C-alpha cells in the first residue's frame, strides 16, 4: 500500500465501507481479514430534465440522537503535596 | 501617514423617501478554509537517543513522557481524519450530473470536473492543486484528494440537479431555473423576476465564475 | 458504543489522572523514586541534589498534566457552547439552519440529561414515497403569464395543478393561488393551460 | 564522518573542492568515496512503525 | 553529557508537541466552521448574514483545495437603486391600507406597491393590501385610491 506493507491481509478488488482504517484510501475489515478501496457511497444517478420534477407524497418522522460532552470530572491537584508529600 | 477607513457615505435620509433597487449583480465570492494538517508521528526514543542503547537506559528513567508524546501526536492524527470526515462526508450517495449539460443557460464546466483530466478535478480545483506548493514520519490522509474531489462532485451534482432536496433526505429531481426562482423566493424576490431575466442572471453568474478563475489565476 | 463521545472525555481524564499517578514512580535520574528513602539515607547537601532532580523532573509532569487540561479544558468549553446554541436554537425554537438539528427538516428537540454530557433527541420531518410529475415555471392564459404565490405547477401527464413544493396535495390553479406577472413572450418553457375564475 | 546508512549512486556533480552534501536541514545526504572519486547518496535506513 | 542531551531535546520536544497541540485545536475550530459551511450554504439556503458571503445568499459550490475547502458562495446583490416617496399606509374610505408583502411607493403623482427588493411597481388593488383601523391613528397616511377587480 502507500501507507506502507501489509502482511496478513487478503487484498480484494471489491469496495465496502470503511471499516479499520489503514490510510491512502486503504480500509481493513474482518468477514479472515480482508483489505480494500474504500467506497465512498452508494452511486445514485439524479433523474435531471429540464421539465421534469420530484414532489414527495408521504413523510417520515424521523428522531436522531445527538449527544455532545458539557463538562469534565473537576479535579484539583496540591502543587507542593504532589512534588513534595 | 494616519490611515483612513473608508470614503464618507451620507446617506439621504428623510421620513418619506425610500430607495428600492432596479437591478441585481449576481457575484460569486472565494471563501478558503484550511481543514486538515500534515500528519506528523515522532519516534520519540529515536528522536532522543537514535540507536545509543544507553541513552534509551537513562530516558527510561524518565519514564512514560514518550508515551505521552507519541498519545498525543496520535490523537492529532486521528483529529485530522475526523475533521476531514465531518467537512466532507457529508452525504452517503454519490450523485453524478446527467450527461447533457442543459441548464437553462447556466454554465458549471468550472466548477464540474473535468473528464479529460486523469485526477477527475474541475480546472477551478486544479488552479487551486497547482498554486499550493530521525523518527518524523507523515502518515498519509485516510482519504485522498481523489476521493475528496469525488465527494465534492457528488455535492455539486447534488445542489445542481436536485436543489436542497438531497441534505435533507431523497434527492428530488427540479429544473435549475424552478431551483434559482425557488432560492430567489427564499430571499424575498418573486419567481417572475428571475424568470423575465433568466438570460442576463445566467450571463451575469458564467460573467462571475471566469472572473472567479480568472482572480485566483492572478492573484498569489 | 452510542455514548462514545462522553466515554471519550471520561477515559482521556482518568489516563491523565494514571499518568501524573504514575510518575510519581521515576526517580529522574536520582538514586530513589520515594523522598522519605533519600532523606533517611542521605545527608542534606547531597539529598539537596537527589531531591532537586525529583523536584525537576515531578515539576515538569506537572506541568504537562496542566497544559493537556488546559487544552482539554478548551476543547470541552467549546462543545459546551455547541451544546448550548444547540439548547437554544433547537430545542427553544424550530431552526431552519440545514443539519444543524438533525438531519432532515428540523421540527422539533427534546434534551436529555447524560453523565457530563447532553443528548438531544432532534424530531425532523424526512419526505418519502416521491413521484415524478412534469413541471413548468408558468401558466400562458388569456395573454398573460401566471405564476404559483408558493406552490409548484406540476402534471400527471393530462391535467395542469398547483401543489405545495415539499407534499403532493393537487389543486385548480385559480386566480387565488396564482399571480399574473407579464405576457407570455419572455418566460422560457411557459406552457397553454386554463386558469379558472371562482 | 560516520553515520548509518543505504550508500547508493547519485546524479549529484559535486564541484572537485567539495567533499560531502547537507540538504536543507543540515543532514549529510551525499558524500564523495575517498578512494575512487564518485558521488554517492545516503539514504537513511527503511525504519517505520508497526 | 546524555543527560544534559536527553532534557534538552525533550523539552524541545514537548515545546513542539504543545504547539501542534494548540494548532491543531486551532484547526479543529476551522474545520468545525467549514463543516457547518457546507451544511448550511452548499446544502441549503441562508439566512444569516455574511455568513454565506457578502448580499443576500442565493447558493454556495465546494471545491476541494490542498488541506482545504473553497466556498464560491454565489449571492445576490441589490443595484441602480431609485429614490421614491413612500407611506406607510393609504387612506381610502376612511380605511387604512397597508401592504401586504410589499411598500408603497410614489413616482411624485401616482402610488403603486412594491416587492422590497426590487422595483416591480403595480396598482395598489385589494389583493395586495389589507385593512386595519381608520386613518387618523397611522402617522404619515396619505390619500390615495385604492383599486377593486
Ligand atoms: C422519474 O423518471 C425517471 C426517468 O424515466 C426515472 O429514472 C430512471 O429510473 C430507473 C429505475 O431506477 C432507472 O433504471 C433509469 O436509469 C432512470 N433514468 C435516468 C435517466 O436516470 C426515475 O426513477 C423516475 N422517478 C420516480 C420517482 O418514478
Ligand atoms: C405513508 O406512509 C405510511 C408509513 O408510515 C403509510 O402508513 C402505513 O399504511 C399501511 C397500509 O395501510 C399500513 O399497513 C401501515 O401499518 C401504515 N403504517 C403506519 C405507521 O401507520 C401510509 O399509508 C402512507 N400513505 C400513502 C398515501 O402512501
Ligand atoms: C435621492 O435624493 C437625495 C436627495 O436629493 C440624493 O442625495 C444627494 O445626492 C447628490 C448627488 O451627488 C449629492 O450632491 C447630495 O449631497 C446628496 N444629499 C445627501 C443628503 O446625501 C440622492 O443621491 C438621491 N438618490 C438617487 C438614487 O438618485
Ligand atoms: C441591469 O444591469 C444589467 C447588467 O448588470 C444590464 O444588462 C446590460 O444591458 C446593456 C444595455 O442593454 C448591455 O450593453 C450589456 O451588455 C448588458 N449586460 C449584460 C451582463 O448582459 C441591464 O440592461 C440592466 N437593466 C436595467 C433595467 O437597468
Ligand atoms: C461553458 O463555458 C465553457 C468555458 O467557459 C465553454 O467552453 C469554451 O468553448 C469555447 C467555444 O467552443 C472554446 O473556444 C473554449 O476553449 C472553451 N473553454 C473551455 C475551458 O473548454 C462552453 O462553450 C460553455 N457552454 C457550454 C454549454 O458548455
Ligand atoms: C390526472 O389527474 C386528473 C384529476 O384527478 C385526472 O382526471 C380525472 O380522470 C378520471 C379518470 O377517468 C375521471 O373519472 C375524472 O373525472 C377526471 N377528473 C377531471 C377533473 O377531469 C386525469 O385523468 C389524470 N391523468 C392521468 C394521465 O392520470
Ligand atoms: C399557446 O397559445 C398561444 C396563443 O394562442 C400560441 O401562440 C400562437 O401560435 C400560433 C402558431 O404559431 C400563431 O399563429 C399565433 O400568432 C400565436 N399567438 C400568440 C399570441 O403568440 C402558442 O403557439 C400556443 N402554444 C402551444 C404549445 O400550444
Ligand atoms: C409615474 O408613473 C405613472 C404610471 O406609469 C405615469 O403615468 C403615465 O405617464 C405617461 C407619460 O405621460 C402616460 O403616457 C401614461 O398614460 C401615464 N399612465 C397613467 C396610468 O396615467 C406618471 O406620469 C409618472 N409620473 C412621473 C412624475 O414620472
Ligand atoms: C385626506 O382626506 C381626508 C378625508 O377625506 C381629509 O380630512 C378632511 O380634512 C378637511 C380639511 O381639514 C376637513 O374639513 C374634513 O373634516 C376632514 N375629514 C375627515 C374625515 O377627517 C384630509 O385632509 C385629506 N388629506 C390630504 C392630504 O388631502
Ligand atoms: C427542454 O429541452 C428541450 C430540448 O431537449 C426543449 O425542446 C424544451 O423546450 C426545453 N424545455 C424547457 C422548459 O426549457
Ligand atoms: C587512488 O587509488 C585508486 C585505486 O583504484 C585509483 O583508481 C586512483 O587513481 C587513485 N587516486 C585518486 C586521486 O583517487
Ligand atoms: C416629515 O417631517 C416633516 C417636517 O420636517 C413633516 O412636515 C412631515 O409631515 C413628516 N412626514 C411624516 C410621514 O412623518
Amino acid at each position: 500500500t502507500r501507507a506502507g506493507c501489509l502482511i496478513g491481509a487478503e487484498h480484494v478488488n471489491n469496495s465496502y465501507e470503511c471499516d479499520i482504517p489503514i490510510g491512502a484510501g486503504i480500509c481493513a475489515s474482518y468477514q479472515s481479514i480482508i483489505a480494500y478501496t474504500m467506497s465512498l457511497g452508494a452511486e445514485n444517478s439524479v433523474a435531471y430534465s429540464n421539465n421534469s420534477i420530484a414532489i414527495p407524497t408521504n413523510f417520515t418522522i424521523s428522531v436522531t440522537t445527538e449527544i455532545l460532552p458539557v463538562s469534565m470530572t473537576k479535579t484539583s491537584v496540591d502543587c507542593t503535596m504532589y512534588i513534595c508529600g | 501617514y494616519t490611515m483612513s477607513l473608508g470614503a464618507e457615505n451620507s446617506v439621504a435620509y428623510s421620513n418619506n423617501s425610500i430607495a428600492i433597487p432596479t437591478n441585481f449583480t449576481i457575484s460569486v465570492t472565494t471563501e478558503i478554509l484550511p481543514v486538515s494538517m500534515t500528519k506528523t508521528s515522532v519516534d520519540c526514543t529515536m528522536y532522543i537517543c537514535g540507536d545509543s542503547t544507553e541513552c534509551s537506559n537513562l530516558l527510561l528513567q524518565y519514564g512514560s513522557f514518550c508515551t505521552q508524546l507519541n498519545r498525543a501526536l496520535t490523537g492529532i492524527a486521528v483529529e485530522q481524519d475526523k475533521n476531514t470526515q465531518e467537512v466532507f462526508a457529508q452525504v452517503k450517495q454519490i450523485y453524478k450530473t446527467p450527461p447533457i449539460k442543459d441548464f437553462g443557460g447556466f454554465n458549471f464546466s468550472q466548477i464540474l470536473p473535468d473528464p479529460s483530466k486523469p485526477s477527475k478535478r474541475s480546472p477551478i480545483e486544479d488552479l487551486l492543486f497547482n498554486k499550493v506548493t530521525n523518527g518524523l514520519t507523515v502518515l498519509p490522509p485516510l482519504l485522498t484528494d481523489e476521493m475528496i474531489a469525488q465527494y465534492t462532485s457528488a455535492l455539486l451534482a447534488g445542489t445542481i440537479t436536485s436543489g436542497w432536496t438531497f441534505g435533507a433526505g431523497p434527492a428530488l429531481q427540479i429544473p435549475f431555473p424552478m431551483q434559482m426562482a425557488y432560492r430567489f423566493n427564499g430571499i424575498g424576490v418573486t419567481q417572475n423576476v428571475l424568470y423575465e431575466n433568466q438570460k442576463l442572471i445566467a450571463n451575469q453568474f458564467n460573467s462571475a465564475i471566469g472572473k472567479i478563475q480568472d482572480s485566483l489565476s492572478s492573484t498569489p | 458504543s452510542a455514548l462514545g463521545k462522553l466515554q471519550d472525555v471520561v477515559n482521556q481524564n482518568a489516563q491523565a489522572l494514571n499518568t501524573l499517578v504514575k510518575q510519581l514512580s521515576s526517580n529522574f535520574g536520582a538514586i530513589s523514586s520515594v523522598l522519605n528513602d533519600i532523606l533517611s539515607r542521605l545527608d542534606p547537601p547531597e539529598a539537596e541534589v537527589q531531591i532537586d532532580r525529583l523536584i525537576t523532573g515531578r515539576l515538569q509532569s506537572l506541568q504537562t498534566y496542566v497544559t493537556q487540561q488546559l487544552i482539554r479544558a478548551a476543547e470541552i468549553r467549546a462543545s459546551a457552547n455547541l451544546a448550548a446554541t444547540k439548547m437554544s436554537e433547537c430545542v427553544l425554537g424550530q431552526s431552519k439552519r440545514v443539519d444543524f438539528c438533525g438531519k432532515g427538516y428540523h421540527l422539533m428537540s427534546f434534551p436529555q440529561s447524560a453523565p457530563h454530557g447532553v443528548v438531544f433527541l432532534h424530531v425532523t420531518y424526512v419526505p418519502a414515497q416521491e413521484k415524478n410529475f412534469t413541471t413548468a415555471p408558468a401558466i400562458c392564459h388569456d395573454g398573460k403569464a401566471h405564476f404559483p404565490r408558493e406552490g409548484v405547477f406540476v402534471s400527471n401527464g393530462t391535467h395542469w395543478f398547483v401543489t405545495q413544493r415539499n407534499f403532493y396535495e393537487p389543486q385548480i390553479i385559480t386566480t387565488d393561488n396564482t399571480f399574473v406577472s407579464g405576457n407570455c413572450d419572455v418566460v422560457i418553457g411557459i406552457v397553454n393551460n386554463t386558469v379558472y375564475d371562482p | 564522518l560516520t553515520g548509518t546508512g543505504v550508500l547508493t549512486e547519485s546524479n549529484k556533480k559535486f564541484l572537485p573542492f567539495q567533499q560531502f552534501g547537507r540538504d536543507i536541514a543540515d543532514t549529510t545526504d551525499a558524500v564523495r568515496d575517498p578512494q575512487t572519486l564518485e558521488i554517492l547518496d545516503i539514504t537513511p535506513c527503511s525504519f517505520g512503525g508497526v
